């Protein structure tokens, strides 16, 4: 599923991807290069 | 109807050994973060990508 | 119904003129993702000159809108595309085409 993201490109070298995880919510995001990725995974299974 | 045949690449995955996890009286902390840093990506070194 | 996206960016500066040659390395997928060609596999650079007519509309106004070194997905209606009648055996009609394009260089 596309997501937005300035400087939209596929993973290349020198970047860098950060990816935070919330068992809250829940929810998993991204950034790329310090920059937000428009989109999110939500409401995914905690079985394990 | 007919069985399609094409050649794809292998595919391999790789973690640390981190296991975080909610569950009602858990040890464990909610919220985690980390990163990945690309030094070399080749992006056709065989027909697929 | 050419749509183009940018996978990977190119020089920025430079695009296709008219009677310049336009070498690139392609795969062809149906919307559905099942693929029916690819330059790749065949290991050589596919080579076309723009306003020839020689490509579909599809690709002429696609590698126009691309730039050197530029990969890009292109999404293409019928219309633009082969159309009702298709190509036999290889593609339905009525198909939307999307197809992934390197550009490599002009000439």
């Amino acid at each position: 599923r596309p997501v937005t993201s300035p400087g939209q490109h596929l993973l290349a070298p020198e970047d860098v991807v950060s990816c935070c995880l919330d068992l809250s919510v829940p929810s998993i995001s991204f950034r790329i290069n310090g920059c937000p990725v428009q989109g999110v995974f939500e409401a995914f299974n905690l079985d394990g | 109807l007919l069985l399609q045949t094409n050649l794809i690449n292998y595919v391999t995955s790789i973690r640390p050994n981190i296991f975080v996890g909610r569950a009602e009286g858990s040890t464990q902390y909610g919220k985690w973060y980390f990163e990945v840093m690309v030094d070399e990506v080749v992006p056709f070194l065989t027909a697929q990508a | 119904g050419v749509q183009v996206e940018t996978i990977s960016p190119g020089d920025g500066r430079t695009f296709p003129k008219r009677g310049q040659t336009c070498v690139v390395h392609y795969t062809g997928m149906l919307e559905d993702g099942k693929k029916f060609d690819s330059s790749r596999d065949r290991n050589k650079p596919f080579k076309f000159m723009l306003g020839k007519q020689e490509v579909i509309r599809g690709w002429e106004e696609g590698v126009a809108q691309m730039s050197v070194g530029q990969r890009a997905k292109l999404t293409i209606s019928p219309d633009y595309a082969y159309g009702a009648t298709g190509h036999p055996g290889i593609i339905p009609p009525h198909a939307t085409l999307v197809f992934d394009v390197e550009l490599l260089k002009l000439e």
